[PDB]
């Protein structure tokens, strides 16, 4: 729990950061921990060097955890993510489909199911079309309707695809009123804007930090729940200055800054922005490469040396609104013959 | 002197769970109307 977090947040901003280098003008969403579950997931098939890369790209610091302590750890996670809660809706869930002539250790598909979850679905994939409906299916089930279309292409030669599915509704703790909610500028850069309809809030007190040195404001808005939401405004033009300083210990400096302060007015734009992801050169910038090479080695999956990654990808949403937030995401590995 | 925020020009929201230290979600919103 305590290493998970430091792993997974470490991870979170490296992700960050190569998702901005590729894509410096877009808009970004993603879910870390889908990411890292699905990645986690992976690795319980992996050997050797296809291994020790996939858990040190994922920032785990392997002189001091082992991978069985990882993997129980992502199944306590699991567990706490899908306990029940009349607060706020929140799952997450793990699926694996397989060709059905693909013959899988027994040890692998049960550690699969026991730590991560997941059921194995026989899937056709050489009836590609149906093959696809039927992850975009459970992903838009997961997802309550809101990932629709994860997997755009899939390969008839597929062998295997592990998804993994995360799902996010809740309720501001202090939610906006429809009725002070008004068109006003949002500016793209000091003289361009767009018209967007702004939330606000008035006399509230909340969790604030005025980052001097990092040219940045930080606030701490909650949900109802264990969730909350810390928003990160750098001043005009900052942007790049305060993404570079992403880190955990950054993040750490923040929460330990926050005072709670009276607001006299709060803007929060209302908004639904989308992204997909091909996560192949960004997962190598990491450091994770024999996955998808030749000398791929995933043998605990099958016992031999015969599947190799293709593709890693991800779609998510973010949408915001008075009442509350709405997000999700999923990640799906593909796996072929090597 | 009132203490104004305003999320008018672009900026970062980072969801997290108390419970986990999980970040659920990071995102970057420089154009809340971006195709
Ligand atoms: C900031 C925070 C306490 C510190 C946590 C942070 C999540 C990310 C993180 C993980 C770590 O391992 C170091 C401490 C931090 C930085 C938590 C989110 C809510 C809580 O306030």
């Amino acid at each position: 729990d305590r290493g998970l977090a430091s792993a997974n947040v470490d991870f979170a901003f490296s992700l960050y950061k190569q998702l901005v280098l590729k894509a410096p003008d877009k808009n970004v969403i993603f879910s870390p921990v889908s990411i890292s579950t699905a990645l986690a997931f992976l690795s319980l098939g992996a050997h050797n060097t296809t291994l020790t890369e996939i858990l040190k790209g994922l920032k785990f610091n392997l002189t001091e955890t082992s991978e069985a302590e990882i993997h129980q750890s992502f199944q306590h996670l699991l567990r706490t993510l899908n306990q029940s809660s009349d607060e706020l809706q929140l799952s997450m869930g793990n699926a694996m489909f397989v060709k059905e002539q693909l013959s899988l250790l027994d040890r692998f598909t049960e550690d699969a199911k026991r730590l991560y979850g997941s059921e194995a679905f026989a899937t056709d994939f050489q009836d590609s079309a149906a093959a696809k409906k039927l992850i975009n299916d459970y992903v838009k089930n997961g997802t309550r309707g809101k990932i629709t279309d994860l997997i755009k292409d899939l390969d008839s030669q597929t062998m295997m695809v592990l998804v993994n599915y995360i799902f996010f509704k809740a309720k501001w703790e202090m939610p906006f009123d429809p009725q002070d909610t008004h068109q006003s500028r949002f500016y793209l850069s000091k003289k361009k804007w767009v018209m967007v309809p702004m939330m606000s809030l008035h006399h509230l007190t909340i969790p604030y930090f005025r980052d001097e040195e990092l040219s940045c404001t930080v606030v701490q808005l909650n949900y109802t729940g264990n969730a909350s939401v810390f928003f990160i405004l750098p001043d005009q033009d900052k942007m790049e200055e305060v993404e570079a300083m992403l880190s955990r210990e950054t993040l750490a400096r923040w929460g330990d800054s926050l005072e709670f302060r009276e607001i006299g007015e709060l803007y929060l734009p209302k908004f639904s922005i989308s992204r997909d992801y091909n996560l192949n050169d960004i997962l190598l910038q990491l450091g994770i490469e024999e996955a998808f090479t030749s000398k791929a080695d995933l043998s605990g999956i099958t016992g031999a040396r015969n599947l190799a990654v293709s593709q890693v990808v991800h779609k998510a949403v973010l949408d915001v609104f008075e009442e509350g937030t709405e997000a999700s995401a999923a990640t799906a590995v593909k796996i072929t013959l090597l | 002197t009132r203490t104004i925020v305003r999320f008018n020009r672009p900026f970062l929201m980072i969801i997290v769970d108390h419970f986990t230290w999980s970040i659920f979600f990071m995102s970057k919103v420089t154009n809340p109307k971006q195709a």
